[PDB]
RNA sequence: GAUGUCGGCUCAUCACAUCCUGGGGCUGAAGUAGGUCCCAAGGGUAUGGCUGUUCGCCAUUUAAAGUGGUACGCGAGCUGGGUUUAGAACGUCGUGAGACAGUUCGGUCCCUAUCUGCCGUGGGCGCUGGAGAACUGAGGGGGGCUGCUCCUAGUACGAGAGGACCGGAGUGGACGCAUCACUGGUGUUCGGGUUGUCAUGCCAAUGGCACUGCCCGGUAGCUAAAUGCGGAAGAGAUAAGUGCUGAAAGCAUCUAAGCACGAAACUUGCCCCGAGAUGAGUUCUCCCUGACCCUUUAAGGGUCCUGAAGGAACGUUGAAGACGACGACGUUGAUAGGCCGGGUGUGUAAGCGCAGCGAUGCGUUGAGCUAACCGGUACUAAUGAACCGUGAGGCUUAACCUU
RNA sequence: AAUUCCUUGUCGGGUAAGUUCCGACCUGCACGAAUGGCGUAAUGAUGGCCAGGCUGUCUCCACCCGAGACUCAGUGAAAUU
RNA sequence: CACAGGUGGUCAGGUAGAGAAUACCAAGGCGCUUGAGAGAACUCGGGUGAAGGAACUAGGCAAAAUGGUGCCGUAACUUC
RNA sequence: AGGACCGAACCGACUAAUGUUGAAAAAUUAGCGGAUGACUUGUGGCUGGGGGUGAAAGGCCAAUCAAACCGGGAGAUAGCU
């Protein structure tokens, strides 16, 4: 459950060290955005000589959440903490060359296939 | 209740091991990628088990790639293959939700030789 | 179409090889017998009363007893009417098992609803509850206004008021019939149904097709 | 909501109740008859008689479990000694209840709580 | 808050029409001592259903 | 009492 | 001899001069996407930064973030930031007291609801013998939103770029209903850890108090963030509109006669209430088959005998409930408590032994305890009765059964 | 600017977005030198603004423990009319 | 008013504590002059909370949070 | 040493909630300020109404203050209701 003024790791090499989400998108008063779910972000905190600089307007997917992912046989996937990919705004493709720790399996579409590939685990 | 002790008891599993809160538990769990069936290891630490029948369940702990991540395995669901004691610990509490404040060597458990 | 009076027994876990899990709601449908068959010359409608489980016999009354009797009937918990289509015929004393659903995909379940009693706004009508802080004064989750001035100069009817919630006739449509059990006088439909364990509930087979 | 919940508030807080209960256990078990309200009695069955049944297999551990719950060591010996030994063949039941009208003060229900077996 | 206008005796009568108290409906006689008493409730002397319960 | 100036 | 302001909050309701969705006519309408006009009010019709602000600007969304009425809706519902009491200061005006839709800092928001209205829930009586059930449905209410992706099809169209109508499928947002199987919350009525102190003679072991002393977990129940379902198809009559045939008016003409099509509007379809529907309905069972007496001799009154079906009361109670009500049960009995077994939760009780100088560890031992849960069991309490309710049910006419 | 009407002046900083705030400019409607001017460490239940921590303030409320509300018995008001 | 108000001196036990704070107690004195049930909305006083963490609001109002001893360490600006 | 520091008694009254026919005609609860001083407090005394007193709010002078209270002029006057 991802809100507006929630705070998210980047689990990519982009350049930015945490992000502000600053709006829910998909929808009219949609208020959460689970895994899988592109939402519009605020850098907040970035690394020097990175590929995007701090106060940058972006969006992306959430790949790690505390809330946890529900399995069709009920099982659960929960992480330590919450985390997202940074996305080009134009084309919506990731902007880092790598993804950071594990990910969930609810992102197996066709324009998530980057991700995937690139990530450590599942 | 008796027909609805029936209807589960028909299809509980019959060689879920015997485990304790604290054992490091290595799980096959079932994973279709495409038309092929494949089996991945989640091996962690069990924090939490509960007991309802056909409705029992166990959360797994791990730290994966920097990141903790818990899970949360119906033990009686078919996704589940088999489960595995790969080590037995030692812990006074039902639920080990406190390792959720600490890692590395804070976070060691003791093992139970009995 | 015909449907059948059932008892909810509880909720129940399905699991399937394909490794999902299908939560079902357990409801025994006993055998239901036809008491009465109503006529279009008699009673100006076609249907079929039926009634379903026993009965002590030192609590029925006189009256009741000789209904059951004139269908050569025991008596069951109640008594229950579902209306006839064209080619749909019964007899009285007939016998309807819960195999009738053996080649229906959805049904309808109708029962009373579990009773919560005086609820206020915020719970029975979702009203947003007012400041906790910043100056609030004995009106936290109070409905607040109820009208515009004088010009109405009244409340409308079917205004939302706090008052009783729940114990109320309530239908769930198009729920999946996952297993029809004759054996045992079982069908478990997938999701929840309207009341408690144990309460007596109306199962028809879905209208919305 | 009040769905299939158990025990009466009777008016007080857990700790009140709790002490409340306790005194008026070892009062019973004390006079084998006892004069109380009736929603009282009703609690107290829920009480005492757990009691009597702890009495029944004598042991050091259960007598220190039933002073944790008394904490009178002459209802301890009056439990194990006497109660005891008398209701060891009986299941359950060892307390019975019988209304004696509305107290003048308040009007309040009234009822004696009393030991099945004070026949003598 | 209060009223624009006093109440008439009969307004008062009518929300009194059902404050009128119901009697009991009759008093059990126990089976040996034969004195009337309410239905489920000792006696004066302490009998119920024929067994002196209460010693006083 | 309330004021309308 | 008082009708309390702006804005916010909560809760709304109506209009249609329609913002979105729906149906059309023109288009300087190729397609996509627009412009303009007509019909349409069923549903839906952003979150934030700044500001007391409405407004407005800006950021990012949305199918769209409509315009208005309702005391510029709503303070006996909340707020009191702005204006507009008394304090104080700035600029400014005045010799001065003071003044300023100039600006600054601070500054008591009372009311237990009689009536109307509304949301719930009962009592009485009626419905023409009484009683127990199941119904018909006059009428009324609820619900009516919509995105994206895929196929059709990279087809129609277009030089290209670009890119469909019409029909299908899947999956979402918001909203609504139900429910706890799952994931979780709560769980001061279940376990355990621990600080200070007091007490049970003391050790050991326990209890009281300190916010449940502070904490860690947790049964049932309730519950959302949890997971099921819902909006519709179809039908009838239509709006704008498009037509067929066709005269008045030899032609033409959708219209005058006569036919056809046509939208989230309308009447139905789906869900709930519903015979106080006084127009009080229908169907199926159940119960009552005695004596007399009086005159104001009539739907008359009264005594005796009788007390049915059924109801109520009382008692044990409920996943029913403010109280009523409603459901279950009362010995020919599992209604509640206890009891027995089990399952849960907590996590190896106490006692004793063994190691250690000791704290402590180990064995007995996944032990002990275990609320509301599950399957059982008359051990306790649900009494033999009393009480209410009667004794064949008006007149008139019609059609039958008849003598 | 406790002073600026025009005015949310203009530029810069902070924010995804700042009528407030900070820095600067001077076009001071209508600052100004003991009815004191400009600075100032420390101090302030003082005014404005920002950040970390923190949270039911909020998204969006849920459950629980108590005192009332509700029922019974006793006593028994009030404004208003 | 048998009113949660106001009213100056003197006496000053135990354990923990720096303490006349605070907690639990001694001597001593009390349970506050309506009770009994129920366990609805709503109000009051509190406890807990998934994910987010000021998005609330005129304003972080209120809540939450920090909190003690030693020791290490501690910037600009300073009238030192 | 200190109109020094932290903090009870003690003296104050910044915020919130409750209460507002209140328990109370100004309080309660949780926080809050000072707490060796321009401190606080007991008993007694002095200042009297166009006067007192006032670290100055037109504050206070017996729940009354831009001129106290009581009695009198007095049946002031009222083109008003
Ligand atoms: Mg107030
Ligand atoms: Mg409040
Ligand atoms: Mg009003
Ligand atoms: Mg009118
Ligand atoms: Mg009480
Ligand atoms: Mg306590
Ligand atoms: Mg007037
Ligand atoms: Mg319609
Ligand atoms: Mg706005
Ligand atoms: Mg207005
Ligand atoms: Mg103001
Ligand atoms: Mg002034
Ligand atoms: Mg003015
Ligand atoms: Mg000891
Ligand atoms: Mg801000
Ligand atoms: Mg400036
Ligand atoms: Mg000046
Ligand atoms: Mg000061
Ligand atoms: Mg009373
Ligand atoms: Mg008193
Ligand atoms: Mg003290
Ligand atoms: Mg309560
Ligand atoms: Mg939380
Ligand atoms: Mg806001
Ligand atoms: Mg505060
Ligand atoms: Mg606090
Ligand atoms: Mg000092
Ligand atoms: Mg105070
Ligand atoms: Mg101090
Ligand atoms: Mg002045
Ligand atoms: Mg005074
Ligand atoms: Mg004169
Ligand atoms: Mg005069």
């Amino acid at each position: 459950m991802i809100q507006e003024q929630t705070m998210l790791n980047v689990a990519d090499n982009s350049g930015a060290r945490r992000v502000m989400c600053i709006k829910v998108l998909g929808g009219s008063h949609r208020r959460y955005a689970g895994v899988g779910d592109i939402i519009k972000i605020t850098i907040k905190e970035a690394i020097p000589r990175g590929k995007v600089k701090k106060g940058d307007v972006l969006k992306a997917v959430v790949v790690r959440t505390k809330k946890g992912v529900r399995r069709p046989d009920g099982s659960v996937i929960r992480f330590d903490g919450n985390a997202c990919v940074l996305l080009n705004n134009n084309s919506e493709q990731p902007i880092g060359t790598r993804i950071f720790g594990p990910v969930t399996r609810e992102l197996r579409s066709e324009k998530f296939m980057k991700i995937i590939s690139l990530a450590p685990e599942v | 209740s008796n027909i609805i002790k029936q209807l589960e008891q028909e299809q509980m599993k019959q060689d879920v091991p015997s485990f304790r809160p604290g054992d490091t538990v290595e799980v096959k769990v079932w994973v279709v990628e495409g038309s092929k069936k494949r089996l991945q290891a989640f091996e962690g630490v069990v924090i939490a088990i509960r007991n309802r029948g056909l409705h029992s369940a166990f959360t797994v702990r791990k730290i994966s790639n920097g990141e903790g991540v818990e899970r949360v395995f119906q033990t009686h669901s078919p996704v589940v293959d088999s489960i595995s004691v790969k080590r037995r610990g030692a812990v006074r509490k039902a639920k080990l939700y406190y390792l959720r404040e600490r890692t590395g060597k804070a976070a060691r458990i003791k093992e139970r030789l009995n | 179409m015909i449907g059948l009076v059932g008892k909810k027994v509880g909720m129940t876990r399905i699991f399937t090889e394909d490794g999902v899990s299908i939560p079902v709601t357990v409801i025994e449908v006993e055998a239901n017998r036809v008491t009465q068959v109503k006529d279009l010359a008699n009673d100006g409608y076609r249907a079929i009363q039926v009634t379903t489980g026993a009965k002590k016999a030192n609590r029925v009354t006189k009256p009741e007893a000789g209904h059951f009797a004139k269908a050569g009937v025991e008596a069951g918990r109640g008594l229950w009417e579902f209306r006839l289509a064209e080619g749909e015929e019964f007899t009285v004393g007939q016998s309807i098992s819960v195999e009738l659903f053996a080649d229906v995909k959805k049904v309808d379940v109708t029962g009373t609803s579990k009773g919560k009693g005086f609820a206020g706004t915020v719970k029975r009508w979702n009203f947003r509850t007012q400041d906790a802080t910043h100056g609030n004064s004995l009106s936290h989750r109070v409905p607040g206004s109820i009208g515009q001035n004088q010009t109405p100069g009244k409340v409308f009817k079917g205004k939302k008021m706090a008052g009783q919630m729940g114990n109320e006739r309530v239908t769930v449509q198009s729920l999946d019939v996952v297993r029809v059990d004759a054996e045992r006088n079982l069908l478990l439909v997938k999701g929840a149904v309207p009341g408690a364990t144990g309460s007596d509930l109306i199962v028809k087979p879905a209208v919305k097709a | 909501m009040r769905h299939r919940k158990s025990g009466r508030q009777l008016n007080r807080n857990s700790s009140h109740r709790q002490a409340m209960f306790r005194n008026m256990a070892g009062s019973l078990v004390r006079h084998e008859i006892i004069k109380t309200t009736l929603p009282k009695a009703k609690e107290l069955r829920r009480v005492v008689e757990p009691l009597i049944t702890l009495a029944k297999t004598d042991s050091v551990a259960n007598r220190r479990l039933a002073f944790a719950r008394t904490r009178d060591n002459e209802i301890v010996a009056k439990l194990f000694n006497e109660l005891g030994p008398r209701f060891a063949s009986r299941a359950g039941g060892y307390t019975r209840i019988l209304k004696c009208g509305f107290r003048a003060g308040d009007n309040a229900p009234m009822a004696y709580i009393e030991l099945v077996d004070r026949s003598e | 808050a209060v009223q624009q206008n006093k109440p008439t005796r009969s307004k008062r009568g009518m929300r009194r029409s059902h404050d009128a108290l119901t009697a009991v409906t009759s008093l059990s006689v126990d089976k040996t001592s034969g004195e009337k008493h309410l239905r489920h409730h000792i006696t004066a002397d302490g009998y119920y259903r024929g067994r002196k319960v209460i010693a006083k | 009492m309330f004021k309308a100036f």
